[PDB]
RNA sequence: AGCAAAAGCAGGCC
RNA sequence: GGCCUUGUUUCU
């Protein structure tokens, strides 16, 4: 009977029984209760859609071209452009990395006790005598058999990789009188100019080397056409790729994130070195061991899924740290050697970086093959808009030329303000470099930046098709795309780039 | 992974060039000793031989099905754009058809034929069903629950909704992916006994 | 060289690269309660906390998004939905009679994520009815002895109005204000008190729903704002109510009870925030119930800045009650129900305008037929007004009108192979994965296992404990390729071979002995589609 | 120190 | 200051 009274508690505005509403709500009148609201209602309350034109397509964020603002930095997890690991052979047995290691250095140990810093480029808080002491204590554990990876109780690891840096988490009734218990505020994003070196790396990270570090299982064989032309557009692909420079940057990234999180499973107090490895065959079919790099980790209680441990990550360079001094401002630059390779001079100087990652970067990590995937779609969608042009199995008019569409030339770059046009080889590896540089630096302001201006590229699409799109609000979706713009260095360069493509599509579209 | 009890855990041995396979102590949960996975490579290495009898006769449809694609016939493959239909068919074709409630109550009484129940007509009709299948399970020591997951496998239907054209036979539900995507069909023709 | 990346949009369309083209709780409070200030406000007795109501309130004077909406409107557009449905009221209230007298209390088990009564915290409705039983039963309340939902939802209407209670939580007794608002209250949870009311109500909606559908055509695409946060119960009830009034008196006695609790759902305010002192070092919590209970000016700006607007709506005893709201959906398809309704009115004041949109869910797409296009504008406009009488929004930002036109499981070896291979079979039927794609995908899956579970194969230069064996096998067998995966040998898939498991794809080229080393009935460790043996295994 | 825009982490227990 | 689940986590 409660429920009874609140059943009348949920009356509406007007009435005063549920009973009274329940003989309102089956004895009133229709007709006459709408279009009197539309006459009661405001002439404000409108939407009042807009046709859209070309010239309010202003460029996006154009405060990234003011030239007082810090450079964008190179703030990612490892080394892409600028890779460098030793020459090595070795048969092809798949040993453990710690005997890869201690092969790979002990064979150039040119490096083996060069107890010579000299200091190049320290940051803010980056000091000198812990992380000398740290990498030289590292390296002389790792040519002992002693046992496999670990470290020793040291003070240096305790400062670059952060012993009690948490505070003490103390009951709330006394957390009332002390008046310095405040709230933090959110990290405020420091807004960064253009990227003038990005665009380099998406020139390097293109270019056919001599190395494959790719292998994948076998499948069963095959009598069907359909998987007849699967398996053909598959090795055309995979042919196509498989000397590019960021295969070895994807299994680098791979191996090193398998090997961090199984370890960090395995160890969680033994702070481990582990060597970043990715093994490469030859054009021949010679195997290289390259060992390029080292890491250390840090005590690991890990409960939820955002506890993050510190991960120190060395690595061997080659070119110097003196040209565009804004991109390694997180950079200390030791100074070990120098090895004349082939011909002339490059020095060896390791990046001693601080940083850190939480597990679902891990397991995100360990997902990293799967931007194949991605780009072999992508490709799938190219190539059966081609063939829906012609007609039937149409990739043989794009490897040779088939009987009407010839190998079309596609717009990669831009010379001098004039356009060129890259082989289907050079596009298809930007698509698996785009796709992987997405992945690289990708973090939450990517997906926002991609989920938003996927509208506008939809429309500017629309517009291309001469179908003449209506927008309620061109400032919203300006808003939603240069509220997030601010400081990783695929997103404001991926807005340069559209921009740039935004007064392409103006100067050529005067028809 | 431990280990049911007795000659059981003598069947395998302790280690085998240097690999653990067992311990030595016991459990809490089932009161026992654990294993290796070498030991499931040993056994398929190195252990007593089985039978092979009942293994074959309580799978047979999926051996139908095996037959089903060894026997099949393709065709064409074309191009182009299709047009689907999100019809719910039959996905896989069933043995025989009968209603799930009344043939899990059967297949209990093939089970335990002394606690079977009464003989009910739905029973009655079966009876054929349930003796000419009772003389297949002789041979084998196959757990019931394995006996009975193929039996509801084999004989309950399979309805969900999906996109299709062509054809509607549930070979071709099967075979769908085989058939057509969302450019491109391909002529085929399954083989055998359908 | 100087390289851009958006260039491949110069030849490919956009379109075909469609794969690459405590907080927020108080917020939404505050998004719900911000859009219908100034309506009207009644306060409440049982409880005494402030409820606001958008019902009849005045009409609003901007474009933002609100709740107002009168009643009588609504109740009009049920009204001519029902004169388009010639006794579908009636087919719908004849199909919940023939439904409701078969309900059992069958349907709890289903409830992976499901609010309790007691735990204070999620439950998959495991110990759900055995702890009403065990609750309830003591208090005389029966209806597991019969089973059926009728007897148990009448004693549990009939329980409120039991002055104390008495419980094994240790045990407890309350009395009867905390038993009420304790089964009220919502961590987006529901409730397992109310979670078949509001199954018969859904399934109402199902009923409702199930069978149902020159001049120039603009035509428009967009989704609804705030779609859950501005919607309200009153007219849940007002809808229900006049699809009953044709039905017996117990179902309006019994239908009119899930916008009822509805009408005075609590919500839990989340876990918190925290504070830090940058030099002490030391940190508290400040939870859920005891925001306000603090230095006020001892936040930071947004903080207080949110509860400078929300404190005028806050039960004293931590937490705060929503009086409309919907908590991210679960009357999903009634208040598509309520939607569909809203678009059938078609025509407003019978100008040279006329709709012709479709159903669909939160999100819409009209087909507006008028004049000339200032009259698909003046149409569009009284559209989006009439639309706005129901307390419902347009979302002007996410629109566009225009011209017409994961990897390995991890239980066994066996049936993880073969859950493998069937998430990639259905992945492949349901939304068109290219064929390239699904066939790497399988060389990227047995990758993903021969890292798993380090069976590689025999011939291949990995080192490892358990490959050394498998090598030994290897070098043992003639059996050249009748082996499976787990025990090294190839993988023999393609696009066809898709619906087999292991073995009963490779019996036929295995080696006799070695199948009967493998299918031996005395295995000792042993205890879509599966096929028993050694492999089948489990921790 | 470093990571990351759900207020968190850079240990717990003893 | 000790314990946090004895290890080999060897990608053609």
């Amino acid at each position: 009977q409660t429920i009874s009274r609140l059943r009348d508690i949920s009356v509406p505005a007007g009435f005063s029984n549920f009973e009274g509403m329940r003989s309102y709500i089956d004895n009133i009148d229709p007709k006459g209760a709408i279009e009197r609201n539309l006459a009661r209602m405001s002439p404000l309350v409108s939407a009042t859609p807009k046709k859209l034109k070309w010239e309010d397509l202003r460029p996006i964020g154009p405060h990234i071209y003011n030239h007082e603002l810090p450079e964008v930095p190179y703030n990612a997890f490892l080394l892409m452009s600028d890779e460098l690991g030793l020459a090595n052979m070795t048969e092809g047995k798949s040993k453990k990395p710690k005997t890869l290691a201690k092969e790979c250095l002990e064979k150039y140990s040119t490096l083996r006790d060069q107890t010579d810093p000299i200091l190049i480029m320290k940051s803010e808080k980056a000091n000198e005598n812990f992380l000398w002491k740290l990498w030289r204590d590292c390296v002389n554990t790792i040519s002992n058999e002693e046992m496999s990876n670990e470290l020793q109780k040291t003070n240096y690891a305790k400062w670059a990789t952060g012993d009690g840096l948490t505070y003490q988490k103390i009951m709330k009734e006394v957390a009332i009188d002390d008046e310095t218990m405040c709230q933090e505020e959110p990290k405020i994003p420091n807004k960064c100019r253009v990227a003038a070196w990005v665009q380099t790396e998406m020139n390097l990270l293109s270019t056919l080397t001599s190395k494959r570090a790719l292998d994948l299982p076998e499948i069963g064989p095959d009598v069907a056409p359909v998987e007849h032309v699967g398996s053909e557009r598959r090795k055309y692909f995979v042919n196509e790729i498989n000397y590019c420079k960021a295969s070895t940057v994807m299994m680098k990234y791979v191996l090193f994130h398998t090997s961090l999180l199984n370890e960090s499973n395995a160890s969680m107090g033994k702070y481990k070195v582990i060597p970043i490895t990715n093994r490469v065959v030859n054009e021949k079919g010679e195997s290289f061991d390259m060992l390029y790099g080292l890491a250390v980790k840090g005590q690991s209680h890990l409960r939820g899924d955002t506890d993050v441990v510190t991960v120190v990550t060395f690595e061997f360079s080659s070119t110097d740290p003196r040209v565009d001094s804004g991109k390694w401002p997180k950079y200390t630059v030791f100074r070990i050697g120098s090895l004349f390779v082939s011909g002339r001079e490059k020095s060896v100087y390791l990046y001693c970086r601080v940083n850190g990652t939480n597990k679902i970067q891990m397991k995100w990590g360990m997902e990293a093959r799967r931007c194949l995937l991605q780009s072999m779609q992508q490709m799938e969608a190219i190539v059966e808009q081609e063939s829906s042009i012609q007609g039937y199995d149409m990739t043989k008019a794009c490897f040779k030329g088939d009987r009407v569409n010839s190998p079309k030339t596609f717009s990669i770059g831009t010379q001098e303000g004039k356009l060129v046009k890259g082989s289907f080889g050079k596009a298809l590896r930007v698509i698996f470099t785009k796709c992987l540089m997405h992945y690289v630096f990708g973090n939450a302001q990517l997906e926002g930046f991609s989920a938003e201006s996927r509208r506008l590229l939809l429309l500017i699409q629309a517009l291309k098709d001469r179908k003449g799109p209506w927008v309620f609000d061109l400032e919203g979706m300006y808003s939603g795309i240069e509220e997030c713009i601010s400081n990783n260095p695929w997103v404001i360069q991926s807005a340069y780039w559209f921009n740039e493509w935004l007064g392409f599509e103006k100067e050529g579209s005067k028809v | 992974l431990a280990l049911t009890k007795g000659d059981m855990a003598n069947r395998i041995p302790l280690e085998y060039k240097g690999i653990q396979l067992k311990t030595n102590a016991e459990d809490i949960g089932t009161k026992g000793q654990m294993c290796s996975i070498a030991a499931v490579t040993w056994w398929n290495t190195y252990g007593p031989i089985g039978d092979t009898e009942g293994f074959e006769k309580v799978y047979e449809s999926f051996f139908l099905r095996k037959m089903r694609l060894d026997n099949a016939t393709w065709g064409r493959i074309t191009f182009g754009p299709v047009e689907r239909v999100r019809k719910r068919v039959l996905l896989n074709p069933l043995t025989k058809e009968m209603p799930p409630d009344e043939a899990s109550n059967v297949i209990m009484e093939i089970l335990f034929p002394k606690e079977a129940g009464i003989p009910r007509e739905s029973t009655w009709i079966h009876r054929e069903l349930i003796k000419e299948k009772r003389e297949k399970l002789k041979g084998t020591m196959i757990t019931p629950i394995v006996l009975a997951y193929m039996l509801e496998r084999e004989l309950v239907a399979r309805r969900r909704f999906l996109p299709v054209a062509g054809a509607t036979s549930a070979e071709f539900i099967e075979m769908l992916h085989c058939l057509q995507g969302e450019n491109w069909r391909q002529i085929y023709h399954p083989g055998g006994n359908k | 060289m100087n390289i851009n990346p958006y260039f491949l949009f110069i030849d490919v369309p956009i379109q075909a690269a469609i794969s690459t083209t405590t907080g927020h709780t108080i917020d939404t409070v505050i998004r719900t309660h911000e859009y219908s200030n100034k309506g009207k406000q009644y306060v409440s007795d049982v409880t005494g906390c402030t409820m606001v109501d958008p019902t009849n309130g005045p009409l609003p004077e901007d474009n933002e998004p609100s709740a107002y909406a009168q009643l009588d409107c609504v109740l009009e557009a049920l009204d001519r939905m029902d004169e388009e449905h010639p006794g579908l009221f009636q087919a719908a209230s004849q199909n919940a009679m023939e439904a409701l007298m078969v309900t059992t209390v069958d349907k709890l088990t289903q409830g992976r994520q499901t609010f309790d009564w007691t735990v204070c915290r999620n439950q998959p409705a495991a110990t759900a009815l055995n702890t009403t039983i065990t609750s309830f039963r003591l208090n005389d309340l029966n209806g597991a002895d019969k089973g059926g939902l009728v007897p148990f939802c009448q004693d549990i209407i009939d329980s409120l109005d039991k002055p104390e209670m008495t419980f094994f939580s240790v045990k407890d007794r309350i009395t009867r204000v905390e038993y009420i608002k304790r089964a009220l209250s919502l961590n987006a949870t529901a409730g397992i008190q109310i979670r078949g009311f509001v199954l018969v109500v859904e399934n109402l909606a199902k009923n409702i729903c199930e069978n149902l559908e020159g001049g120039i055509s603009m035509t428009v695409t967009g989704d609804n704002t705030k779609w859950n946060e501005c919607l309200n119960p009153r007219i849940f009830l007002a809808m229900t109510e006049r699809i009953t009034r044709d039905s017996p008196i117990w179902f309006r006695d019994f239908c009119s009870i899930a916008p009822v609790l509805f009408s005075n759902k609590i919500a839990r305010l989340g876990k918190g925030f925290m504070i830090t002192s940058k030099t002490k070092r030391l940190k508290a919590q400040i939870p859920c119930p005891d925001l306000f209970s603090i230095p006020l000016e001892r936040y930071n700006e947004e903080t207080r800045a949110k509860l400078k607007k929300l404190k005028p709506f806050f039960n004293e005893e931590g937490t705060a009650s929503l009086s409309p709201g919907m908590m991210m959906g679960m009357f999903n398809m009634l208040s598509t129900v309520l939607g569909v309704a809203a678009l059938g009115i078609k025509n407003i004041g019978n100008k040279e305008y006329l709709w012709d949109g479709l159903q669909s869910s939160d999100d819409f797409a009209l087909f507006v037929n008028a004049k000339d296009e200032e009259t698909c504008m003046e149409g569009i406009n009284d559209f989006y007004r009439t639309c706005k009488l129901l307390g419902i929004n347009m979302s002007k930002k996410k629109s566009y009108c225009n011209e017409t036109g994961f990897g390995v499981a991890g239980v066994n070896e066996s049936a993880d192979m073969a859950i493998g291979m069937t998430i990639i079979k259905n992945n492949m039927i349901n939304n068109g994965m290219g064929p390239a794609t699904a066939q790497t995908a399988i060389q990227l899956f047995i990758a993903d296992y021969r890292y798993t579970y380090k069976c590689h194969r025999g011939d291949s230069k990995v080192e490892g404990k358990r490959m050394k064996i498998i090598k030994e096998l290897w070098e043992n067998t003639k059996g050249r390729d009748g082996l499976l995966v787990a025990d090294g040998g190839p993988n023999i898939y393609n696009l066809r071979n898709l619906h087999i498991p292991e073995i009963v794809l490779k019996y036929n080229l295995m080696d006799p002995e070695y199948k009967g080393r493998l299918l031996h009935p005395q295995n000792p460790f042993v205890g879509y589609d599966a096929v028993s043996g050694t492999h089948s295994w489990r921790t």
